[PDB]
RNA sequence: GACGGAGCCAGCGAGUCUAACCUUGGCCGAGAGGUCUUGGUAAUCUUGUGAAACUCCGUCGUGCUGGGGAUAGAGCAUUGUAAUUAUUGCUCUUCAACGAGGAAUUCCUAGUAAGCGCAAGUCAUCAGCUUGCGUUGAUUACGUCCCUGCCCUUUGUACACACC
RNA sequence: UAAUUGCGAUAACGAACGAGACCUUAACCUACUAAAUAGUGGUGCUAGCAUUUGCUGGUUAUCCACUUCUUAGAGGGACUA
RNA sequence: GAUGAUG
């Protein structure tokens, strides 16, 4: 199953609340931003963090996301 | 017109640029069988050469239905331990068997294999049903894909058992089995077994 | 005896003590707009065609 | 120098290297004609990439293959991948894009493995059995 | 067009050369052709008792033509098989060393092979002429 | 997991008392922020940099040189 | 004496059975597990 | 003056400090050299039962010690060769130098 | 399918100090094996570990038969102070049960089951065993809680060594 | 959801171990750094068949080039985008 | 809504 853990849910949330103007819907762009805006220990976890941040960005375009 | 190269490609092997024939003898345009229920589960619309594809069909539920039928009959001859694997014998036994069908009937050999399938898939079967341990049988319908599956198993189990401890070769007993079943002859192992299953089903409705 | 054909239009669930008996609803090819529910023994999808040996036997459910 | 291209194909451990250059129509595998490939029954697997696109395309070229590793069956599948790959890489560099695209469309529509390798690989054994998943027999009395 | 040994199927060439040498009759045959069996793995001596030694010579001739060098050991490896061992399972077992040594010593006395630097035997200029000449004939007989 | 090898030391000893032997095992998880060679934090530790304030500008301007 | 089970003993515990000789270790399987980390054999896969 | 300097260690990190030192030192003396040739890693496996007494389910365990070997070729005057052999001694890395 | 002649292809490994390891090649011998040399302290040589199943062309022809090779006789060799209660290998001869297996019961969802053999561990010699490795490669679900059990909630209990 | 994995609900609020992350290995890279103790091509010498500039080998004492196949070090790639 | 004793 593709459920995402709390480490991913919260690291992604913590980036949107500080970097909305700089984040975009592109995965490749977001992926490179998270190298300069965070210190993460692995390519795998970084890809997942950037992926879910992108996912939330689409949501915000449709309207306010809870929390 | 024929072409010649620095490496010669025999003329027996050059007409195939216009149409693919199984074992370079049999065509596919003329194979169609009229069981309207089984069209979407017998693959005779993608012509192949050698019946040795090495595809992947066990990763999704219904991908095996797209495998060409000749190869699914090949697969079922690799049975009973000492013959597991050895797909090169299966390809040879089906090369001989398709040949014997044409001689014995002056008819397309693949079309005979298809007819054997469509006359063996039992239409009604029975299931164990009970409560607390006490049980009985009850009649049910049989699905299209399983009709093809149980067809092949019967045709090749009878052909294997008929050749064992016999003078006749495997390609021959299978050849006779496929010829009789497509004719609807009660001599075949496949047809007799089908009627045994459907008789029981009617008595347990 | 005659044999009638029908077309699966929905797969309702699974039954039998061990799950080997799916439950389907069908629409008859000739004289369509008559539908019956009955049990099947192998893997099955929508738009499949089933050969019914007797048409008028609606099938019970174990639950 | 004359136009040249180097390509390869694999199946299990088998690998074949096909050198392709502008020539007269030679097709030799392991220093022998393509007509003498063994096992016999599977000759049409090697012939397939030629027939499917006509012998015409191969008249102006020379193809030399060499195989190692694997076994009798897996090597044959390595040859057929190398031959198909060589033709597509040659048309990439020396004819044009359209020809490469249309070629690729024919090869793929028949059998994907002609160009893309099979991703399957063997599973390791695990102690306690004779295979990756099988186990020794268990008894209770 | 020219022809090389590699242009003709192995089965045709081996029988063709074996016949040629049988007619020609100057190949030395070691005398025990009726007693010896070709390996410890086998249980019956060759079925074609008349011509089995000539067949073996043809196979080795082509075998050298393909490759640099060989030795009596390399041929034992290549002509071994599965030993029955009865109740116990099979195991590769090497072939007869005497037979393979006296087909290589015989092939030298006919001039088809020579000793080579780096050990073992090797084709000779005269060897290549004979095998190549017989390949072109075998093709001619495709009618 | 792997961090065990990096950040956990371990030892065990035998003490021969008069009643009989009795053993000890000591485990020390060193603090990873003080690591000198190797990873400087556990794998699942994510750090987000706090950006600077950035005010809107009044009107477009240019600079010469 | 020049050979056999009596010619070889674990260099650490003098035990005669279970000795492993690969790469000239000559350490009994029990003691090897204890000393494996120091010798340089780690557990990966 | 042909020389072949080889290296064998169980841990790559230290061995790349030594190798990178050698090549970068040689290029500042403009010597002619081969590249650092990396030979296949050879791994050592020991398989053993975990249990020290024979009871229980048959559980087997495997260990691994890894060996990385490299070599470079130099054609350089002897005076520079002397200090080269002397520098880059590091724990856990083994070096051997052969002439001609 | 057994036997015979041909065809002809792997990957994981190991190898010489307080010393005899892995062995190409030449020659003798039916065979095992013997002898003289040679390379390798190893991506260098043994080693393309020319492995087995496998393909092709033949002999036999449903006969406990050329399926099967137990149990026995006799001779020649190798390791070892020493093999008798045959350590093991070779050669001829002897040529039994076994015709697909009762009640029961084990393993398994794809390069997986299963067929086939190789290196390593033990080792002077001895693998029908174990740890890995590759070559050939299907059938059948894509489910359920019926049998055997597991995890969570509610509920009854005269159980606490706890349904034995 | 494979998961006390998450969405949420909430007399609870904020935390720790376990699962996940992590490591090892198997798949891809005609892109970087190199390499005869790995390879391939060309060229000196050379055997055979045909001989129009052809087909297949030998020569590791010829030398030159190159890195597709083989090796590793450093990186890329998948996050169900 | 078949059978299932004891330590």
């Amino acid at each position: 199953g593709r459920v995402r853990t709390k480490t991913v849910k919260r690291a992604s949330k913590a980036l949107i609340e500080r970097y909305y103007p700089k984040l975009t819907l592109d995965f490749q762009t977001n992926k490179r931003l998270c190298d300069e805006i965070a210190t993460i220990q692995s390519k795998r976890l970084r890809n997942k963090i950037a992926g879910y941040t992108t996912h939330l960005m689409k949501r915000i375009q449709k309207g306010p996301v809870r929390g | 017109t024929p072409v010649v190269l620095a490496t010669p490609i025999p003329e027996e092997v050059q007409q195939a640029q216009t149409e693919i024939k199984l074992f370079n003898k049999w065509s596919f345009e003329e194979v169609e069988v009229k069981d309207a229920s089984l069209v979407d589960y017998v693959q005779v619309r993608q012509p192949i050469f050698v019946a040795h594809t090495a595809g992947r069909y066990a990763n999704k539920r219904f991908r095996k239905a797209q495998c060409p039928i000749i190869e699914r009959l090949t697969n079922s001859l690799m049975m009973n331990g000492r013959n597991n694997g050895k797909k090169l014998k299966a390809v040879r036994i089906i090369k001989h068997t398709l040949d014997i069908i044409n001689v014995l009937t002056d008819q397309n050999p693949i079309q005979v294999v298809v007819d054997a399938i469509t006359n063996t898939g039992p239409r009604e079967d029975t299931t164990r049903v009970g409560g607390g341990g006490a049980a009985r049988r009850q009649a049910v319908d049989v699905s299209p894909l399983r009709r093809v599956n149980q067809a092949i198993a019967l045709l090749t189990i009878g052909a294997r058992e008929a050749a064992f401890r016999n003078i006749k070769t495997i390609a021959e007993t299978l050849a006779e089995e496929l010829i009789n079943a497509a004719k609807g002859s009660s001599t075949s192992y496949a047809i007799k077994k089908k009627d045994e299953l459907e008789r029981v089903a009617k008595s347990n409705r | 005896t005659p044999v009638t054909l029908a077309k699966v239009i929905k797969v309702l669930g699974r039954t039998g003590s061990r799950g080997g008996v799916t439950q389907v609803r069908v629409e008859f090819l000739e004289d369509t707009s008559r539908t019956i529910v009955r049990n099947v023994k192998g893997p099955v999808r929508e738009n499949d065609i089933l050969v019914l040996m007797e048409s008028e036997r609606e099938a019970r459910r174990l639950r | 120098a004359v136009p040249s291209v180097q390509t390869f194909g694999k199946k299990k451990s088998a690998t074949a290297v096909a050198h392709v250059k502008a020539g007269k129509g030679l097709i030799k595998v392991n220093g022998s004609p393509i007509t003498l490939v063994e096992p016999e029954i599977l000759r049409f697997k090697v012939y397939e990439p030629l027939l499917l696109v006509g012998l015409d395309k191969f008249s102006n070229i020379d193809i030399r293959v060499r195989v190692t590793g694997g076994g009798h069956v897996s090597q044959v599948y390595a040859i057929r991948q190398a031959i198909a790959k060589g033709l597509v890489a040659y048309h990439q560099k020396y004819v044009d894009e359209q020809s490469k695209n249309e070629l690729k469309k024919a090869f793929t529509s028949y059998d994907r493995t002609l160009l893309i390798a099979d991703s399957r690989r063997p599973e390791p054994k695990k102690f306690g059995g004779k295979g990756a998943r099988s186990r020794f027999q268990k008894s209770y009395r | 067009p020219g022809v090389s040994v590699r242009d003709v199927a192995a089965q045709d060439f081996i029988n063709a050369y074996a016949s040629f040498l049988q007619r020609q009759g100057k190949l030395e045959v070691p005398g025990y052709v009726d007693i010896v069996k070709t390996s410890s793995g086998n249980e019956m001596p060759p079925q074609d008792a008349e011509g089995w030694f000539y067949k073996r010579a043809a196979s080795v001739a082509r075998h050298i033509y393909m490759r640099k060098q060989v030795g009596v050991g390399k041929l034992n490896k290549l002509y071994g098989g599965a030993k029955s061992r009865g109740v116990r399972p099979y195991k590769h077992i090497d072939a007869s060393g005497s037979i393979n040594r006296k087909v290589l010593q015989a092939l030298e006395k006919i001039g088809i092979v020579e000793i080579s630097p780096k050990g073992g035997r090797r084709i000779s200029e005269n060897g290549q002429r004979d095998l190549d000449r017989i390949a072109a004939q075998t093709l001619e007989e495709d009618e | 997991g792997q961090p065990v090898n990096d950040f956990i030391d371990t030892a065990t000893r035998h003490v021969l008392m008069r009643q009989g032997v009795l053993g000890i095992k000591v485990k020390i998880m060193r603090d990873p922020a003080k690591s000198r060679t190797g990873p400087k934090a556990l794998p699942d530790a994510v750090t987000i940099i706090e950006p600077k304030e950035e005010e809107p500008i009044l009107a477009p301007s240019v600079k010469d040189y | 004496r020049r050979y056999g089970k009596g010619s070889r003993q674990c260099r650490v515990c003098s035990s005669h059975t279970g000795l492993i000789r690969k790469y000239g270790l000559n350490i009994c399987r029990q003691c090897f597990r204890e000393k494996a980390n120091d010798i340089g054999f780690n557990k990966f896969r | 003056i042909k020389i072949r300097i080889t290296l064998t260690s169980t841990k790559v990190k230290q061995l790349e400090n030594v190798s990178s030192n050698i090549v970068k030192n040689a290029e500042q003396h403009n010597l002619v050299k081969k590249g650092p040739v990396r030979l296949p890693t050879k791994v050592l496996k020991i398989s053993t039962r975990k249990t020290p007494n024979g009871e229980g389910s048959k559980t087997w365990e495997t260990y691994e010690m890894r060996i990385h070997k490299r070599y470079i070729d130099l054609e350089a005057p002897v005076q520079i060769v002397k200090r080269i052999t002397q520098i880059t001694i590091e724990p856990g890395v083994d070096v051997e130098v052969v002439v001609a």
